[PDB]
């Protein structure tokens, strides 16, 4: 609830605070959020028990895409664009949380896709940072990230982008974190669910928004039944 | 900024006093500086310029009377001083020591109205010997007696209304200048010296209409239709020396309608269509400098370089001309705007 | 939106029905997911807006908490208190989803944590699977498993203690991943964020709600940056 | 005159892609020509220039940002790029980086306002380095950090005023 | 070359309309300008008005098309760029405005060049002065000739910034 489901976000906060350990911003979104943690626990201990959870709730989004952003960065340590859109979203961040601050509304709006958007972008840096010498998608998810760049650009028309995208990183991160973990039955099964999934981005790409989605979905869910034997593979 | 402007003008006025000759005034301004007066600042400084001018004109009277405004910090007197050693200066180039008189009265009594007065008057006095207007010197001495500034630049007025028609020969402007003055209307006096000025340019130019339209306006006294029929005159002036006669007959009735806008906006085309005339003119004559260089490099030798700088002379000249004609479009609109 | 982060529920649904190959019980949840799929999509072209909205946001915990249970049932395929759990959490769900149906109001209650229920099982499955021959912590992992059989039974007393379970298993999960890929610095890496887990573990279960899982975030926040460079050490 | 107008803007933003060096943002544009949309078309158009300001510059983030702002068809975040590639241009000839990571952020998040807001303050960064006035650097950092184009514009006419007013 | 122009000439001559026709010639000029200069958003502007039969426009549109052809002329493309955002607008004050700064620069520009020619001219004087011969006073008239040349180019440029003056006072 507002302070029973803000001890869960408190240990997002403890989280965060141990995993933003650069980008002074993120620790001041870090700090403006416990000070909205700590607004709304007062409002919690106050007779505002339904702005202590309307605040709670944007606090746990918050604390969550501040999470997705600590991660980037920690996985995105290297890429510049990378930086450059976490940076960007950190402003955004920054710019939602004085518009929930003023009572705006239209705070889960673009931080709605900006809670999305912090989610691609942590996803784009843990395929990034779980990539090795071969990416042979970084391109692809480096056009992701345009369109995550796009999608940043699109965000009306980015809500179910974005989870495309985060779905088409979730079949790399998979087929990345399988051969991370490969020296390579585990890099042919990928091989295959890698397939399928640039063809549903293709797709994706070729203006498909429920084809496409439906295919890279079966892609992930095939390489992640593969990641099931290729954790016992090694 | 009461203070810091009472401490700069007073070093301004002790400024002037040593530049006249007034170790006293510097002083005096020194004081009105330490005290924090602007208005005995101004005044010390207005004064010390009255003894500069009265320096430059001649009369200890009036610098005495600078100096010892100065020591009090009088304003309207250090004015009057100022006013008056310009009257004084301007009656030395005139002559009439009966306006000596009264700018020193001016001076003594503080009145700068009276000092202004004088000043007018004394230009008015020189201004009726340099044309020979015995009703102007009169009108000007009777300013001077009586102090009136409103009659002394009537008189002025009327002065150089009555050189503008004697130079023009408008025996009607003349008479409209007399009747100004004897009527002190500055007013009349100035719509009779630009009615003379818009006859003459219709002497010389030949637009008996615009000379017609010049009689009325000094025979009426309207500065406004005399000024629009002047422009109109020097509009169909250009025009005549560019050759649209078109723009002279619009010019014509411009001025017959009394406004100067439509006169202004047809010699600004005139002088354009002139413009243009003259730039294919200087690029002409730029091509032709060049090729009395290219010949001049082609073959040096006496003729060659005596018209290779000839060329170059009449290049410079042809520039000086469309230059003149640049400058004359531009006072057009300058006296439009 | 209640059609435009659809498509979204519609990708998941996708992915589990592709990823829920065996549990029946799974086949079925999904059918009656998209049967409410279907019924919020009709009430989203319907005039019951909010209603669809509703259903449509019921149905997205649903498919996720779904897609949890598939991916745990792939990597839990050989745990039998897992896959006991796992029975648990699909008669629980369908007990919701008939509660739901039935317009309980309590549908995000118990569903509300069994949402959590599904996160930290496909969590410890996932730790079971990515493990190997040295779990030495599955124990613990089954102590968890247990306290999550006591979260199980803690469904109040487990809001946050469903999360620090989780976030104990990311944890693991990050140090069974390392430990995965590796042959030994990624394995002195995590046996330090181990040692940290472990300490806030006995921490969690000597009481300790705030410090306990300040420290066990924090122990995944440094074996997350750990795992940055164990994911170039191969 | 919309599909004229369009045909027009976009043979243009195809143009000013080729000299940029994108050839993907001409087909956009030639895209945008065929289909007849002057918002597309513009949008071309103003992504190519700042893919050209770019080049200019020297940053393949908003050069990749217009190119896929020109196969969107994104004006805002085209003239965002724009102002964000002028930004960069005024920001090397100062030398602020939290400048060109404000321009860049200005360029993504395709705020043309906050691309303005960069433009300026990298301007008056500049000014203030030339004038030596560190209020005015001061105020242009913190503009480009909030994006405030009048507070950019301001630390610039500041920076100018301390300028003139030190040669003065 | 514009047809567009052509086309309301002759509907304002079948209209009797000569506001119309006097737009339809503003236009064209206006087109023109942006043929000869390459401002296709001037062109497209003069067309419009033609279509139109805005003489404020199509006059305002030739201004701003005169400012940018004096910015290439100088190289001021922010300049260009402001007189089509200005011709966009209709308004020819700014247009003209923008042409007078992009005159002043010229002008300045103009002055260093007469200044440079001046002082080339005087060397070539001292030059043939030192050591008068065929080559030497070749070279001092060749001078002459070269600043009288930039004094009547300077003095073009000065005609041409009063032109616009008066067309727009």
């Amino acid at each position: 609830e507002f302070k029973f489901l803000a001890t869960e976000a408190k240990m997002l906060i403890t989280a965060a605070e141990r995993l933003a350990g650069t980008d002074p911003r993120l620790q001041e979104m870090v700090a403006l959020i416990k000070k909205e943690l700590e607004q709304a626990e007062r409002t919690f201990r106050n007779g505002d028990k339904s702005e202590a959870q309307r605040q709670l709730e944007f606090v746990l989004t918050a604390a969550r895409a501040v999470m997705n952003v600590a991660a980037a960065a920690n996985a995105a340590g290297t890429d510049p664009l990378l930086k450059a859109m976490v940076d960007a979203i950190l402003w955004r961040l920054k710019e939602a949380i004085r518009t929930f601050q003023n009572g705006d509304e239209e705070a889960e709006t673009q931080l709605r896709f900006v809670l999305r958007a912090a989610i691609a972008v942590a996803v784009v840096a843990a395929a990034l940072v779980l990539a090795g010498t071969d990416p042979e998608l970084q391109e692809m998810v480096e056009q992701i990230k345009d369109l995550l760049i796009s999608a940043f650009m699109a965000g009306e028309k980015a809500l179910t982008q974005l989870l495309f995208v985060a779905w088409a990183a979730h079949a790399v991160a998979m087929i990345a974190a399988a051969a991370n973990l490969a020296g390579p039955r585990l890099q042919q099964q990928v091989k295959e669910i890698l397939e399928k999934l640039k063809e549903a981005i293709e797709t994706f790409q070729k203006g498909d928004e429920e084809q496409a989605f439906r295919q890279l979905a079966e892609v992930l869910a095939e390489a992640a039944l593969v990641a099931l034997r290729a954790a016992l593979t090694n | 900024s009461t203070k810091e402007k009472a401490r700069q003008l007073a070093e301004e006025a002790k400024e002037t006093a040593e530049k006249v000759g007034d170790p006293e005034l510097i002083k005096l301004a020194e004081q009105a500086s330490q005290e924090g007066d602007s208005e005995k600042a101004k005044a010390i400084l207005l004064a010390a310029e009255a003894a500069r001018v009265a320096k430059e004109v001649g009369a200890p009277d009036l610098i005495r009377l600078a100096r010892i405004a100065a020591r009090v910090g009088a304003s309207e007197a250090a004015k009057a001083i100022l006013l008056a050693a310009e009257a004084a200066r301007v009656a030395k180039e005139v002559g009439d020591p009966e306006l000596e008189r009264l700018a020193l009265l001016a001076a003594v009594l503080g009145d700068s109205e009276k000092a202004k007065a004088i000043l007018l008057a004394a230009e008015a006095a020189r201004v009726a010997k340099e044309v020979g207007d015995p009703e102007l010197i009169k009108l000007a001495l009777e300013a001077a007696e009586r102090g009136d500034s409103e009659k002394a630049k009537a008189i002025l007025l009327a002065a150089e209304a009555a050189r503008v028609a004697k130079e023009v020969g408008d025996p009607e402007l003349i008479k409209l200048a007399l009747e100004a003055a004897r009527r002190g209307d500055s007013e009349k006096a100035k719509a009779i010296l630009l009615a003379a000025e818009a006859a003459r340019v219709a002497k010389e130019v030949g637009d008996p209409e615009l000379i017609k339209l010049a009689l009325e306006a000094a025979r009426r006294g309207d500065s406004r239709k005399a000024e629009a029929i002047l422009l109109a005159a020097e509009a169909a002036r250009i025009a005549k020396e560019a050759g649209d006669p078109e723009a002279r007959k619009k010019a014509l009735e411009a001025a017959r309608r009394g406004d100067r806008e439509l006169a202004t906006r047809i010699l600004i085309e005139a002088l354009l269509r002139l413009l243009k005339k003259s730039t294919a003119e200087l690029k002409r004559a730029t091509a032709s400098l060049r090729a009395i260089t290219e010949e001049l490099k082609k073959n040096p030798s006496e003729d060659a370089l005596v018209e290779h700088n000839r060329a170059i002379v009449e290049h410079n000249a042809i520039i000086v001309e469309n230059n003149r004609i640049i400058a004359m479009v531009l006072e057009a609109i300058v006296r439009a705007i």
